[PDB]
């Protein structure tokens, strides 16, 4: 059972910053890829990021230099900086974990932003 | 036209005697002095005849009626009629004597035969109406009331009368036989003046041939043609028939049997011997002169050991979750038994693509190692998985090389995958550089360069992720439905096998000649308990070196010993 | 350069008889007093060898002209010269003689042997001008007058001279075997000196081998150069020649012959025995020491019925309209002449597979019937129409007995059986319960059943009807464009033949050793009237069931009696 | 020369009903095998019914429990009673008179259903 | 993960004798009191079987080594192992016994056992690290050390411990032989309580079957796994390991050897006899129950005669001038020898390209006829001289058939053809009115009509000679250098050949047993001088006219007679 | 070996005549061809002019109507008239023997004319 924790998201004012983190756990085999997906009410999962082993970060264009990506080998965990946020950010947000095979999903955290 | 008669009321049979009648001439090789074995369509000796009467007079108050019943043409015919009056004049052959099937017509007037192969509508009492006339009295016209109606006739012939005129104990013997064998309806007759003889006589005359027909139609059932002097208008009270059918024919059927006949020096043959008919004609056979083999095993046992190892195709066909459609799940089977038909025989699946081997001999086939496939799709885009095809899937997802051999199986999947929200766990791309290899798994997430700018793994003008996902719903239509699909892919290679079908054990019978199939050793005999001791190795047991005297059953492992069926 | 000399004036032939001459070693084997038998081409003992003068004076003036006559070359040549002054010179082998064809040259001048083989231009009168020098005459210089041009020469030898120098009844007798076999003509020779005999002497000499040229030509004439010691321009009343030539030489022609020779103890052969001589000859290649089979057929009898009806081929391969595999079109055909060079040589099918018989001999059987079975079919499955074979179509829809006879003709139909649109008139099955029997035809439609529930003639789930169409579209690939398919399945029995080739009757000659042909029987015997009595129906006779005693002559009824030639 | 009548098509509105008739005439040797097949511009002959001379009926599962097939033994005819019609059976319909060897073919019926 | 031990310093080897020990149950089949006879691959009795400690104490300081050196696995292996303390837990078996190819690991804990199938990553020195429980030591925990990494798995088996537990002279021997056939590892195993016998003991244990293992792989070599008692770290001065290695390991090689097996009466084997031993044990093998062949030749002797006759390859290869590529040189070459190898091997030739025929075996074969074609050519354009080609060489020059079988071969002769004022004698066309025919020559010198207006063999406007020259000089590039092209066609056809290359003739032994090959025929004797007189046109000796008893050596001419091999 | 004599060459003033001539030994089978070239320093071999064996004579531009070629059957050699001569034909003269087969070349003759 690969199970994926997600955590950090909320309220935030307009101009704030939040700190994701979602860490892997189970089988995740070594050539593993996360990536993040934005989804709001009314909308399709919406695919914010996406970073492989080989430490390369792509990143879609709606969110141009404003929200990062960092990783940690020693526990395999990945986490978003997300900075200089916007109304048009608020969705909720969810891991997904290529690996190799099954792929699985997050459970979900909630970020608002508005004035 | 035809001419409704009376009920037959079906007379029950009666049989006589063949003492050594029927034997024909076989071949068109003169032979002289010489003892010839023959196998063919013979009538056994002293076999029991069914006889008619032509006319029986069997009611109460004298009713006189035509014993013509439609019977059986089993491998030929041995027809003989005693008569003296010619009241019979012909037969009908075929299957079902309507217009539905042909039907072969011979009939005898009283100047030569008439002999058709047409589509006759036969009545339920064919016949000819005899009458003479007024002056003369030495020939009898004939009113023919056989068929109602005659189509697409293929074949006539005209010749000399097959039957004599016999215009008062003069009875005369007239023998046919009638065999239908390649196409061919062949002819044998003869004729012999009989005295004093109700029954056939003891006697021996052989068949010469009459002719053959090239007739080439199917025969089962035939008939006889009878002709009424009397009228069927008006019936007397007595002797406006024939004597009260002192007439008669005897039909036999012949068997395929192994004669022994004998040419003398002018050519004819003058006497036969019947090969199974006693032991003692078994012996003048064998030494071809006129001067273990009794138990045969009637049943098959096989024995073969449990079916253990059993595939988890439940973890793969009843597995909860299904991976994406770019990171198919494909999943080793080997080193146990595979029971196909649990699957094919529950049939619960809505496809059965097998191309290479038919389903229904899966079982009977041990590969070396299967690939099974495990994902779910749209049922539109079922339609390619399949070696040669195209489309976005066959294309750009899963290859199927042209060479496959295995089976493509996918079932209903909307109660199972498909959320009121949408699932959008199963993702599919819809853009590459270039489309696949057979077998290939691409899982790169790299963002595809529409135009000409390169993307540098960021979306935007021209520039697309690889994945878009599908609205499964429980609403959607049948070709936007979620539908579960696995892949087995056998193979058949020159290496040893792993994957088995569900060897099918038997039941066990002791002290009776059987054949037996004990692990694959296939054999014939009977077999008892034994009280030899096998060490826990060993399986047969061979104590002359040549024969297998004992072995050890798979599943209860009492050790048997084989005692050759022959004594 | 030639030059021309007088007509011959076609001599009459003279003869003489050679008394075991001619002998040579057949081989390189050194064998010590053993006794040989060797089968190979040898000049037969006690012949008539045809001799010629060398310069012959007939003419009432005494003219001399030289007799050199263009000779055969019958599958070898034993030449003997019995001479004095070496008038004879070599030999010339070839077809024609002339440009158009190579031939060869062997010549002896006084120092060595000329041997070349080009496209020689030799004129009629081939001879060598031999004159003596002023001073020395111990040689004899030689102008060729043989050839008026040579081109493509292919062969050049020289080594010492075939013939030694003579230069007084000193006679000395030359003899040479000359044979061509595979290409390489062989040379033998043997030089003995004779005293007092002028024709060929009495003993025994073998002829050592001499020379093998790999010359590769065709030799079917050889002529003889000859050496012309006077004046063409001027000729002497007498005297300018050679003493009216004295000198002679004599030629025998080879034959296939077994000899005896006997390999004394240093290996040489110093005695052989014609075994086809005399009776004691025969008896001592018998023994291989030195201390029926007289009649024979010489014509050849025909005898077949009159028929001149043509067998409907045109119907069958002509034919507008072919039938579906599963509603196989067989038609029968007899009572005609079927001639089958015109199928066999038009060439317009692609499968002529013929079983049991030649595919050029069925002008030369004579069959009771023929069966003609009109397809449409695949390229692809072509294949599977001969006996032995497996398939959809061999296996479903028609199966050819392992032991067919006959012929299977596939030609294919793209102009006549494809449509733009496809034609799909005919119907294959890819199902059926069971496997047919041969040459057996279901025409059912029944729904066949897939899975293990009922489909009551309604197709579904394992529920299919059992006949496809095909795709036969002009633009289709070889495999999979119509092949128009006959099967002509011949039927060889003992019964009276119906389809007969294009042959001609000839007439019978009675007690005479003959090759015969009754009916389509052949062989060879001696044939006598029979008072045997054949009925009607009997065409032969086999009073010992292993050879046909007596027959009936097709055209009159008499039954001729077959005695075997055999005494 | 075996020759094959059909009659009866036309154009009707969803739900009527039509009667399609073929006569096979000529030798149609009497062991014979009657069938209806359909054909839509750009599809396939689909083989819709089959009658032998056993008077068994076979239907294809296009069309259950629609299209009758009736047998005329007298005159030994063919009719198609098309009722429940659908728009998805607009489509050429031509008879398959197996007969014994020579398999005819008939001319055609325009069969059109559509409001 | 795995530890690098010290090296193994390449131990010298020691032998050992194993009386009798190895036999197995080749079967499964219960025979009793029989002596059954088997050809199988069986350990040879009383053969020396390398025997190793399992820890050795060789240097002087007294250091502890394990020993286990990979050893090969030829046709099967028995293993036998005298222990007392479970320190033998394994083995590995592969070809390469790395990530490369597949490997088999048999490994034993104190459970159970563990065989793997997979791409493992072995290590240098596997072992597994054994260490007890501080409170129960009833068990050892085992570390393993085998492998680095495990790929690709493709089977898995666990069952009952190969080897019990062994937990104090109670030594004990454990037998295995392993063998791979068919694909299927088949594993053979046997336990003895042993007692004061350090090296194997004499008796008799038949092998009982344990696992058939389907694993289908390659197996060539394999190695020991070891248990390691001490610590790796840290070694102790001494009895850290176990008693310094007084258990042992011993290992023998099957070969393929026939056995006599002496079942007893409950179906045991009791005794054995190698047929191979002993003249005794192959009486008893002959006459099945317990109570010339000597001379096979070494070497092969071939004898042909000399090559007198050379062909003039140097009048064309060294010839001082090369005709202009319009007036080709055509040579014939026949009745000669051919040597090859003196142009292949000279070492100064610019192409050797041979169409049809391989150029190293152009010796071996013999030529009916070659024609050599020799001209200087210019290099750019050497590339046109081969079939199929097109360009104005090609196509107006010399055209060459797609079907050539001959050679090619063309040098630059800078040094030869060119002078300082440049060489224009190699004359040169450009303009044809068509394209020619293979090996056509066209030397006409007509000027040809470029334009509308007739030439009438003047020059002018449109109108040009054919021929332009060449500026051959010795400062031109390579690609404008000259280079001398010969071209050998060769003739195979069915015709005699005239052109063989330089047959190899070798030495000559006497009076020994040879093969000999002389003048084309082979045969397998001894020769000896022999007194024989061969006439000299005669090669063989047949005395017996079935069997070659002399011969006559080609090169010197002695005559050799033929003595059979078999005495 | 085939041996091609060439003579009678040498300096004659502009205007002058002279007869140049080519003798043919060795093998020359009957149907050969006999031709004349030209070669100045710093030219190419510019065919003067060319005799076969059917007495046909062709001649090259350069020299109309000036240069004349003979022959002798019965000694099967060849003669060239070189009359009205110019500067312009300076240069040494060669042989040509086409003969049918390997082809041979003379040895050349200096005609030089100047003023």
């Amino acid at each position: 059972q690969v199970q994926l924790q997600e955590s950090g998201g909320g309220l935030v004012q307009a101009g704030g910053s939040l700190r994701l983190s979602c860490a892997a756990s189970g089988s995740i085999f070594s050539p593993n890829t996360m990536g993040w997906f934005r989804q709001a009410l009314g909308k399709q999962r919406e695919m914010v990021a996406v970073i492989s082993s080989i430490a390369s970060t792509q990143y879609a264009n709606f969110v141009k230099g404003r929200f990062t990506i960092t990783r940690d080998n020693t526990k395999n965990t990945v986490h978003l900086q997300m900075n200089s946020l916007i109304p048009e950010d608020t969705a909720v947000y969810y891991c997904y974990a290529v690996d190799k095979s099954q792929d699985y999903w997050g459970q979900g955290t909630q970020v608002t932003v508005s004035s | 036209q035809c001419v409704n008669l009376t009920t037959r009321t079906q007379l029950p049979p009666a049989y006589t005697n063949s003492f050594t009648r029927g034997v024909y001439y076989p071949d068109k090789v003169f032979r002289s002095s010489v003892l010839h074995s023959t196998q063919d369509l013979f009538l056994p000796f002293f076999s029991n005849v069914t006889w008619f009467h032509a006319i029986h007079v069997s009611g109460t108050n004298g009713t006189k009626r035509f014993d013509n019943p439609v019977l059986p043409f089993n491998d030929g015919v041995y027809f003989a009629s005693t008569e003296k009056s010619n009241i019979i004049r012909g037969w009908i052959f075929g299957t079902t004597l309507d217009s539905k099937t042909q039907s072969l017509l011979i009939v005898n007037n009283a100047t030569n035969v008439v002999i058709k192969v047409c589509e006759f509508q036969f009545c339920n009492d064919p016949f000819l109406g005899v009458y003479y006339h007024k002056n003369n009295k030495s020939w009898m016209e004939s009113e023919f009331r056989v068929y109602s109606s005659a189509n697409n006739c293929t074949f006539e012939y005209v010749s000399q009368p097959f039957l004599m005129d016999l215009e008062g104990n003069f009875k005369n013997l007239r023998e046919f036989v009638f065999k239908n064998i390649d196409g061919y309806f062949k002819i044998y007759s003869k004729h012999t003046p009989i005295n004093l003889v109700r029954d056939l006589p003891q006697g021996f005359s052989a068949l010469e041939p009459l002719v053959d027909l090239p007739i080439g139609i199917n025969i089962t059932r035939f008939q006889t043609l009878l002709a009424l002097h009397r009228s069927y208008l008006t019936p007397g009270d007595s002797s406006s028939g024939w004597t009260a059918g002192a007439a008669a024919y005897y039909v036999g059927y012949l068997q395929p049997r192994t004669f022994l006949l004998k040419y003398n020096e002018n050519g004819t043959i003058t006497d036969a011997v019947d090969c199974a008919l006693d032991p003692l004609s078994e012996t003048k056979c064998t030494l071809k002169s006129f001067t273990n083999f009794r138990v045969q095993p009637t049943e098959s046992i096989v024995r073969f050991p449990n079916i253990t190892n059993l595939c988890p195709f439940g973890e793969v066909f009843n597995a909860t979750r299904f991976a994406s459609v770019y990171a198919w799940n494909r999943k080793r089977i080997s080193n146990c038994v595979a029971d196909y038909s649990v699957l094919y025989n529950s049939a619960s699946f809505s496809t059965f693509k097998c191309y290479g081997v038919s389903p229904t001999k899966l079982n009977d086939l041990c590969f070396t190692n299967v690939y099974a496939d495990s994902f779910v799709i749209r049922g539109d885009e079922v339609r390619q998985i399949a070696p040669g095809q195209t489309g976005k899937i066959a294309d750009y997802n899963y290859k199927l090389p042209d060479d496959f051999t295995g089976c493509v199986i996918a079932w209903n999947s909307n109660n199972l995958d498909s959320k009121v929200g949408g699932n959008y766990n199963y993702l599919y791309r819809l853009f590459r550089k270039s489309n696949l290899k057979p077998f290939e798994r691409d899982i790169s997430t790299e963002i595809y360069q529409a135009g000409s700018t390169p993307c540098n793994g960021v979306e935007g003008f021209n520039c697309y992720f690889p994945l878009q996902s599908y609205g499964f719903q429980p609403t959607n239509g049948v070709g936007y439905q979620p539908y579960r699909v696995v892949v087995l892919s056998f193979e058949l290679l020159h290496a040893p096998a792993t994957v088995c079908g569900p060897k099918k054990s038997t039941n066990l019978v002791k002290n009776k000649c059987v054949n037996f199939n004990f692990n694959g050793l296939t054999g014939t005999g009977v077999l008892t308990e034994s009280n030899k001791k096998f060490l826990p190795f060993q399986q047969f047991g061979r104590d002359i070196a040549d024969t297998t005297d004992a072995v050890r059953d798979p599943q209860t492992l009492e050790i048997l010993d084989i005692t050759p069926c022959s004594f």
